[PDB]
């Protein structure tokens, strides 16, 4: 499960669009994949770079970046095998995506439902009704 | 050096015919800016007859654009191993265009 | 007269509108010869602007210390040329294009479809409404009093609040 | 005349240059015959 | 990490947003974490009297900078000539041309003149040297200081007042009513009767002679016999020279009407007799409300009771007393709106009205002061339409409010907001519609095809107060009348002589041009009406947004789904109406200083012909005032009028900048700010300082309020330089 | 949001039955219809006379026709108290 | 006119203000 | 962080979660619409406020609701 950090990076002659002091000293995010073949890619951080056949890594300073990258692996390259991991400057690195194995726009069993609201958008509560009590418009 | 160009001239409406201005020569009418007059004389105009040749000249070759629009549009139309010829082109716009083009107004 | 008003037949400020309005004209005039075009040009515009001023003098219209007509609409009938008759005149031609519009409106409703006929109008159709509108306030009367212009409140929609 | 370039010219763009062109051409013809009405003559 | 020590959610937030924000939501202390309802309205209390105490030392200092650098005393001798000193310059940046330029006003030293007219206010109600305005400075730090220790007080535990207190209706009303206003409305009649009418008559009275000196001869024996009218006996003659004892009368109570022939201001008589009536009224109107003996009135008690029994208003104001009693922005709302009209009020009867001695022959002072209270008013009125869209928002519950005049407002806000949408459109499409025909009409040649309009209604109304000017011989201008022979004994003779002079601006003629601005005036308040009433009436919920109500009065949009939201907040239709207000107070502004330079000069015709279309207005008004001004300096010198032709190329600079925020947004900026944060890295020796909190660009919301501010500044700024150096460049 | 105070003797004054409740006239809630209605017409004619008699107003009035004249207005109240009275039987 | 003595009662009593205004402001900083 | 709602108007389209850029949305079992499914968002730490989901939602008023809230270096989709 957790990153190998040896695997080998896509050939890129780098860029001014990568990450900045803060990447080495809050947060880090890393992105792998498998590639079929030896071919360009497109950086979310700037110019283009090439995958190299097998396992790929990335380090990359959002997360939206890494997932920009995912989606445009996995709609250009078909390349499904694409893993997140958040690296603090601690060492630990924290699995991102998919969280649970599955695809988010899959259902699984086992996924608890957060922010659920039971109630349509218009059933809220008034704000004067809740001015000066800590109860949530949520009903 | 005393007449004022001015080759527009406007209808007598709601007052607004005060925008014929004494432009001088005999004529009243809206000063004009763009330079026609001094091409013209540069040209070798000189009269009023040349002026509407000229003008009919535009008008034949305003007519065989529209033609040659729909003709490559509708009847004839190039394909794309004809436009993507960039040698032929430059060529063409280079010697034909500008180097004909300044040679005929150079004569 | 009305406001301290002076009627413009008899106003001097009038009267030396119309004559400086003339001199300026003139000295245009004196800078061209008698059968030139733009001599006949000028004397032409020295003919309407007398013209003008003596249509105003002789129409009841008020001049002001400056000269100029005033236009009196308080409702006063020695003065309802000036803006009650312009706009009962106006009213007319305003419902007409209102009741003409909305006829066509309701008519493409009823279309096959109904936006088609607002971007490509069935002109024999809307021409048979705009003849219609000579009658409006019958019409649009009519139209309230048997329920049928205005619509109750619990069909239109309305914001939450 | 074509049956589609009737419909062409019933479409909104050009009714709207043609009505509003024809309104405008009256409006200036009725100043040059009757011209400087600045009251409803009475 | 800890600024907004009030907002956890800014003080959490690591970008330069944070500092920002943290300042901008400092004093809406409703919103403030673990904020109570007793802490609320107690922070609320001790503010106001820091505020009360500002307001004295800003009015101390006034006082102390003429009393030590003004010309006072010279000004009191001849109040025509003089020009009076604000206080005096000392900048460091100065040339010499410069020192020498403003060393006016009779002293050896760089002085501003003053526009605020306070010399004629202070000479006006009894001072007369520097050492009663140096006197009267040390009591307003004396109240300032009695002030702060009083806000401080009651934040101290056992003097903190319990929300009982602060919503006792009767107990307040009553006492703001009678003592508030109505006492001290007597006890300012007592100050003109006893020391602003005797020096105005050469007789100094002060607390030294204060208790030996009798304000009228036969001396509070008339008042308590019923003999009050032994009180306007033998008032001032027309022959009076303020401020000595020649042509003075005796009288101290009189209702004579008109000017003073030589200060050409109200009677000081009259303004005693108006202040004595005002706060007999008003101290009967404070005993309206049951306080503690059982006689007066419940508030909740009328409210109740006034339902119309026709059902057209449904359950009328049931349950309103509780609505406006627990909102304070529904509070804030009425005061700004109630303020805002009287204080447009101040503006339009103080010009025609004055009542100060020798104001009116201050141009620059006359002019500033109209210019300034209608602004003060435009930004009052804003501010009740923005607090009632708070209210809305916020402080609304449409459950205690079921079938009132509130809840029914939000039935039928689409009636309302669409007929301010036609009747702005009406007037907004004839009135542009009849001025760029006369343009075009007077462009052609032709300016007796104008349409002018003569303003019947309203000098029907001059001649219903007795202006003889119009021939229509009405009520006061017809000489047998019922209401002229009633007012004939009292104020009619010294009425007609005021209004009948072409000397004043009681009633100034009016004609075609003043006919049109008024239906620009009249488009421009019923445009900011509308985008301010929409902005309230749509702030809980509209199409686009039915949950609009959650998310706050400020928020920047709600995306670019349904189409695009931007400007969709309760909060953007105050930045909206923003620009009208700007816009109304301009057309308003502009309107007033043409009329009053063209008559100052004695060329009243030059608006009369020029106003009519808006190439009048744009070159002998703008353009032609212009000259005096942008000439302060120029390369053959320069003369006193170079600040206010500095602070008007600072104006436009201002204005201009006010731009940059509003028609660009945020997402250009943001990527600029991250190219300068890659450089500042990359960049040696540089990136050895870091910055604590990340640059970032400005939020949405916050730049259309830096926007809106530039812009506002920059108005502000630049009609201020034009309409003081203007008027003092011209001096008519 | 918290209590809001109402002094004593706060009663309840909504009504939506044809005249108000007695109630809303205070102290004046025993007096019977026909004698509002006899002062109401009482103050309009002291009040309009005493108003007439000092219309063109000196600079010595009469301090009765002035106290007198207020009558008038309060005389519109009396009718409206009078309407009131009638409607709930008294 | 003024003597400087004024101009120094009337920063003693600003002074005194400047003080309660401190006071005032740390009351409601909390 | 934001704060985003689901509410059970949501007709398991699943497209909230699809277009929304940063993982905070996903599908978990339900019963109260056809679909068997409702949006869920239990990673609103990472949500950047860009509302993607809300533009995607097609039930009349938006099943899945942002609330713009405290900004972090997260939601303020910064790099540096
Ligand atoms: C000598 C050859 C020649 C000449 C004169 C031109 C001239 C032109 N080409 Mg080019 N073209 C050429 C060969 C040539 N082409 C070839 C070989 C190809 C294929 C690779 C193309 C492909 C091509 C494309 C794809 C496009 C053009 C376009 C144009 C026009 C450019 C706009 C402009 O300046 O017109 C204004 C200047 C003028 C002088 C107007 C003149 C009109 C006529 C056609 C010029 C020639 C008249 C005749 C030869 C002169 C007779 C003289 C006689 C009285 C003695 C211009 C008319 C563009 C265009 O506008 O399309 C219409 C365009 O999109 N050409
Ligand atoms: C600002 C309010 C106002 C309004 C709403 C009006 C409205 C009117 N005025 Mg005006 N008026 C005003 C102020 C106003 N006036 C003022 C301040 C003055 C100066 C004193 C005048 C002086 C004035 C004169 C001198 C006359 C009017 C008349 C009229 C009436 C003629 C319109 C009509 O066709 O009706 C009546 C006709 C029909 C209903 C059907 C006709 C077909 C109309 C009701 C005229 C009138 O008829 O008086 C009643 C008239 O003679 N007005
Ligand atoms: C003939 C059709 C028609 C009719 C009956 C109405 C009726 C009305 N509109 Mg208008 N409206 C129309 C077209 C029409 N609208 C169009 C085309 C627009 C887009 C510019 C608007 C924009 C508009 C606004 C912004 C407002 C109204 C308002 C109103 C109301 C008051 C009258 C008014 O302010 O007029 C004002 C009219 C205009 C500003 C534009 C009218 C433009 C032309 C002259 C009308 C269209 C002619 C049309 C092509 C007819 C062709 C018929 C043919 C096919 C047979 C009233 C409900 C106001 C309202 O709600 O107040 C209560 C209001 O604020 N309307
Ligand atoms: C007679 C007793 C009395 C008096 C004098 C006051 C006086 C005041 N109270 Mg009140 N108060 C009272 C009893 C009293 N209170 C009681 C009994 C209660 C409890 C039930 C309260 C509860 C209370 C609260 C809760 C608050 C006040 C506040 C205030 C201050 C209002 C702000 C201000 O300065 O406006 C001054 C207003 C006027 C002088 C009159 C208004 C004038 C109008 C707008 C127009 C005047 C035009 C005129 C021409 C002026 C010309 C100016 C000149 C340059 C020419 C004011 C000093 C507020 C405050 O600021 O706290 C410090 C506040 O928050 N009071
Ligand atoms: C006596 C007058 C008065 C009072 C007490 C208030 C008080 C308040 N206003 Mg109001 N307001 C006023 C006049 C007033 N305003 C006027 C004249 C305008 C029109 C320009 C406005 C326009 C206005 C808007 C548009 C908003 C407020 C807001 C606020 C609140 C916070 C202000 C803040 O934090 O900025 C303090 C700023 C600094 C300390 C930096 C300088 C506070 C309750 C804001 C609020 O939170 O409401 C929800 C808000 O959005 N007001
Ligand atoms: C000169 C500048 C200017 C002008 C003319 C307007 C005009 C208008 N504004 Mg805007 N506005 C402006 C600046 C301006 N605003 C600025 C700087 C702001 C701050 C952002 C706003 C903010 C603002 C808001 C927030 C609101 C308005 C509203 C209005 C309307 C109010 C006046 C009215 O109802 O009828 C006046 C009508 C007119 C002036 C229309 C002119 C008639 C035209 C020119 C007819 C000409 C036809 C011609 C043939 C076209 C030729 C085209 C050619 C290609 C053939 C009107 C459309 C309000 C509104 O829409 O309510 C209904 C509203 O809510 N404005
Ligand atoms: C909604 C439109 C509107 C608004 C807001 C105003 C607002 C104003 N007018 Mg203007 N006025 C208007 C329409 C309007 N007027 C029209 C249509 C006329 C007739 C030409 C006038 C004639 C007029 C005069 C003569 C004077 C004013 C003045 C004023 C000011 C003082 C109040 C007053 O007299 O009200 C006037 C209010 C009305 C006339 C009521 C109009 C209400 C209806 C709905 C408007 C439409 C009527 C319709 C078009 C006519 C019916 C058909 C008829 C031709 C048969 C104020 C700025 C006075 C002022 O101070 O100027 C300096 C003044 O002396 N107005
Ligand atoms: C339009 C204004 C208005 C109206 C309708 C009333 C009506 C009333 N007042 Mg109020 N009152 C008013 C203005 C008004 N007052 C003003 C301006 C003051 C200040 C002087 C008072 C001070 C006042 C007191 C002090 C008392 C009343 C009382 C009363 C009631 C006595 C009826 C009566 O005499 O029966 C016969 C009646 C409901 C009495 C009452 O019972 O109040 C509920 C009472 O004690 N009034
Ligand atoms: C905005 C604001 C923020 C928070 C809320 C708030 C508090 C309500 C509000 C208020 C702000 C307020 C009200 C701010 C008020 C600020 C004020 C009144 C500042 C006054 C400063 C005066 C000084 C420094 C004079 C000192 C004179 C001296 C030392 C002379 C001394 C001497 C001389 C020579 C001669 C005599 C002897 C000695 C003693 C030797
Ligand atoms: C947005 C909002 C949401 C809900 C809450 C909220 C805060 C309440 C609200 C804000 C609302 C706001 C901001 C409302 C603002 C409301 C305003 C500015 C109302 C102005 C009222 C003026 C009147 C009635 C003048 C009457 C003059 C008369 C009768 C003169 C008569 C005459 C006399 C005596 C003398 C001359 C002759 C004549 C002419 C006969
Ligand atoms: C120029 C510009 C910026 C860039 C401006 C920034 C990032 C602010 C930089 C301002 C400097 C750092 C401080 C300015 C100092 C002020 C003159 C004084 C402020 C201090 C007082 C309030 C106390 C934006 O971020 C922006 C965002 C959204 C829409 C429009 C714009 C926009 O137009």
């Amino acid at each position: 499960e957790t990153l190998n950090l040896q695997i080998p990076s896509p050939t890129f002659e780098g860029s001014t669009g990568g990450w900045l002091r803060a990447a080495e000293v809050e947060e880090k995010y890393a992105i792998t994949w498998t590639s079929p073949k030896e071919q360009v890619f497109e950086m979310p951080t700037g110019g283009a770079a090439i995958m190299r056949q097998g396992e790929n890594l990335l380090y990359l300073a959002r997360k939206e970046q890494c997932l920009a990258l995912a989606t445009q692996v996995k709609n250009s390259f078909k390349i499904t095998d694409y893993k997140v991991y958040r690296i603090f400057p601690s060492g630990e690195v924290q699995y991102l995506h998919p969280k649970d194995g599955v695809f988010p726009e899959k259902v699984n069993a086992g996924r608890v439902g957060v922010g659920n609201v039971s109630h349509s958008i218009g059933k809220n509560l008034n704000p004067a009704q809740i001015k000066f009590t800590s109860k949530s418009f949520n009903g | 050096t005393a007449v004022k160009p001015s080759a527009q001239v406007v209808w007598p409406i709601v007052g607004q015919e005060v925008l014929n201005g004494d432009v001088g020569g005999g004529f009243q009418g809206v000063q004009v800016t763009s330079g026609f007059f001094q091409i013209w004389r540069s040209s070798g105009i000189t009269s009023e007859v040349e002026l509407y040749w000229c003008a009919l000249a535009g008008l034949i070759m305003s007519g065989l654009m529209i033609f040659a629009g729909w003709f490559h549009y509708h009847k004839a139309a190039p394909k794309l191993e004809w436009f993507q010829n960039a040698e032929s082109m430059l060529n063409h716009h280079l010697s034909g265009l500008l180097g004909l083009g300044c040679l005929s107004w150079a004569g | 007269d009305v406001a301290g008003l002076t009627p413009c037949g008899e106003s001097k400020e009038f009267a030396r509108r119309l004559d400086g309005s003339v001199k300026k004209l003139q000295t245009r005039l004196s800078k061209y010869e008698a059968g030139t075009p733009p001599a006949l040009a000028l004397q032409k515009q020295i003919d309407k602007t007398k013209n003008r001023f003596d249509r105003y003098g002789k129409a009841g219209l008020l001049c002001g210390t400056d000269g100029l007509p005033h236009l009196i609409t308080d409702g006063r009938w020695t003065h309802s040329g000036e803006f009650v008759i312009p706009g009962l005149l106006f009213l007319y031609v305003a419902g007409w294009i209102g009741w003409v519009g909305r006829s066509y409106v309701l008519f493409a409703r009823t279309a096959d479809k109904p936006t088609e006929k607002e971007i490509i109008i069935d002109v024999p159709v809307a021409l048979s409404f705009v003849s219609t509108g000579f009658i409006w306030p019958f019409s649009a009367f009519k139209e309230f009093t048997s329920g049928n212009l205005i619509v109750p409140a619990d069909e239109i929609t309305v914001s939450p609040r | 005349m074509d049956s589609n370039f009737l419909k062409y010219l019933s479409t909104a763009p050009v009714l709207f240059t043609v009505w509003l062109s024809f309104t405008a051409s009256f409006i200036i013809e009725a100043n040059r015959f009757f011209p400087d009405m600045l009251y409803f003559p009475m | 990490t800890k600024f907004p020590k009030f907002s956890q959610a800014l003080a959490q937030d690591p970008a330069t947003r944070r500092i920002w924000y943290g300042l901008a939501t400092a004093h809406d202390l409703e919103s403030h974490d673990g904020m109570t309802e007793e802490n609320l309205y107690q922070k609320i209390f001790a503010s106001h009297f820091g505020h009360l105490a500002v307001i004295f030392l800003w009015t101390s200092g006034n006082l102390f900078h003429v009393a030590w650098q003004g010309n006072f005393e010279q000004w009191v001798l001849n109040p025509l000539k003089v020009k009076p000193i604000a206080h005096a310059i000392w900048d460091p940046h100065f040339g010499q041309p410069a020192v020498k330029a403003f060393t006016k006003g009779g002293v050896s030293y760089p002085v501003n003149i003053a526009t605020s007219g306070v010399y004629h206010w202070w000479y006006t109600i009894g001072m007369r040297s520097n050492t009663d305005l140096y006197a009267g400075s040390l009591f307003l730090l004396f109240l300032a200081g009695v002030f702060l220790f009083a806000g401080w007080l009651h934040l101290q535990p056992k003097f903190r007042p319990g929300l009982s207190w602060f919503k006792n209706n009767e107990s307040r009303l009553n006492h703001h009513l009678s003592g508030l206003f109505g006492f001290s409305s007597l006890a300012w009649s007592a100050h003109l009767i006893h020391v602003a009418i005797p020096e105005a008559r050469g007789q100094h009275v002060c607390w030294d002679n204060f208790t030996k000196v009798a304000p009228h001869p036969a001396g509070l024996q008339p008042f308590f016999t019923g003999n009050w009218g032994a009180y306007a006996a033998s008032p001032d003659t027309t022959n009076h020279i303020f401020g000595t004892s020649e042509g003075a009368g005796t009288a101290i109570l009189t209702f004579l009407g008109g000017f003073h022939p030589q200060t050409q201001a109200l009677w000081l008589t009259d303004i005693a007799h108006h202040h004595l009536a005002i706060g007999v009224v008003f101290i009967f109107a404070g005993h309206m409300y049951r306080t503690n003996w059982g006689i007066g009135h419940s508030l909740k008690e009328i409210l109740d009771a006034h339902r119309p029994p026709g059902g057209r208003l449904g359950a009328g104001h049931k349950g309103i007393f509780e609505t406006l009693t627990n909102s304070l922005h529904f509070q804030l709302g009425l005061a700004l709106a109630s303020l805002g009209v009287i204080t447009s009020l101040v503006a339009q009867h103080m010009y025609a009205l004055p009542s100060y001695a020798f104001i009116a022959k201050d141009y620059v002072t006359q002019s500033a002061l109209y210019t300034h209270h209608q602004y003060i008013a435009g930004f009052l009125m804003v501010g009740a339409f923005a607090h009632g869209a708070i209210f809305f928002v916020r402080d609304y519950d449409p459950e205690q409010n079921k079938n009132n005049v509130l809840a029914r407002i939000l039935d039928h806000k689409e009636a309302i907001i669409s007929h301010l949408s036609w009747v702005s459109l009406f007037l907004g499409f004839h009135t542009l519609g009849i001025y760029v025909h006369n343009d075009v009409v007077v462009a052609f040649g032709t300016p007796e095809k104008q349409i002018l309009v003569e303003p019947v209604f309203a000098q029907w109304i001059q001649a219903s107060s007795g202006k003889a000017l119009y021939g229509f011989d009405v009520l006061l201008s017809s000489t047998n009348s019922v209401a002229a022979n009633a007012s004939s004994n009292i104020w009619l003779p010294g009425w007609l002589e005021a209004i009948n002079s072409g000397k004043n601006s009681l009633f100034l003629p009016i004609g075609p041009g003043d006919f049109l601005i008024h239906h620009a005036i009249a488009l421009a308040l019923h445009t900011t009406t509308l985008i301010l009433v929409k902005g309230a009436l749509d702030a809980r919920g509209s199409k686009l947004m039915p949950d609009k109500k959650d998310f706050g009065y400020a928020f920047p949009c709600d995306g670019p789904g349904r189409g695009g939201t931007c400007d969709i907040s309760a909060w953007d239709a105050f930045y909206l109406s923003m620009f009208w207000m700007l816009n109304t107070i301009g057309w308003v502004t502009f309107y007033w200083h043409w009329k009053h330079i063209t008559i100052w000069q004695g060329n009243a015709g030059q608006f009369n012909e020029s106003s009519t279309y808006i190439m009048g207005w744009l070159r002998d008004y703008l353009w032609l005032n212009s000259s005096p001004l942008i000439n302060g300096y120029n390369p053959f010198g320069m003369n006193s009028l170079s600040v206010w032709s500095w602070m008007f190329l600072f104006g436009h600079l201002i204005w201009a900048t006010g731009f940059m925020f509003l028609i660009s947004w945020r997402g250009y900026w943001q990527e600029l700010i991250e190219t300068l944060v890659w450089a500042h890295e990359r960049t040696p020796l540089a990136n050895l300082v870091r910055w604590k909190d990340k640059p970032v660009a400005l939020s949405i919301v916050q730049a259309r309020l830096v926007g809106l501010i530039h812009f506002t500044a920059g108005y502000i700024f630049t009609y201020a330089a034009f309409v003081i150096a203007s008027t003092t460049g011209k001096f008519g | 949001f918290s209590p809001v105070p109402s002094p004593e003797g706060t009663k309840e004054t909504y009504w939506e039955t044809k005249a108000p409740s007695s109630d809303v006239l205070g102290i004046g809630a025993g007096v019977s219809s026909g004698n509002f209605a006899a002062a109401s017409v009482f103050a309009a004619l002291v009040g309009g006379y005493c108003t007439g008699q000092v219309i063109p107003l000196t600079v010595e009035p009469n301090p009765l026709f002035l106290a007198g004249s207020f009558l008038l207005p309060y005389s519109w109240a009396l009718h409206v108290a009078a309407w009131i009275q009638k409607n709930n039987g008294k | 006119m003024i003597s400087d003595t004024q101009i120094f009662i009337a920063l003693i009593l600003a002074l005194v203000s400047l003080v309660l205004a401190i006071r005032l402001g740390r009351a409601l900083y909390q | 962080s934001h704060s985003v709602k689901v509410y059970d108007t949501c007709i398991g389209c699943t497209q909230c979660v699809r277009a929304c850029p940063c993982d905070v949305l996903e599908m978990v079992s339900w019963d109260g619409c056809k679909a068997g499914q409702i949006a869920s968002a239990p990673r609103t730490e990472d949500c950047i406020g860009c509302k993607r989901c809300e533009t995607a939602c097609p039930t009349d008023f938006l099943s899945v609701r942002v609330y713009l809230g405290g900004e972090t270096t997260r939601s303020m989709g910064l790099a540096y």
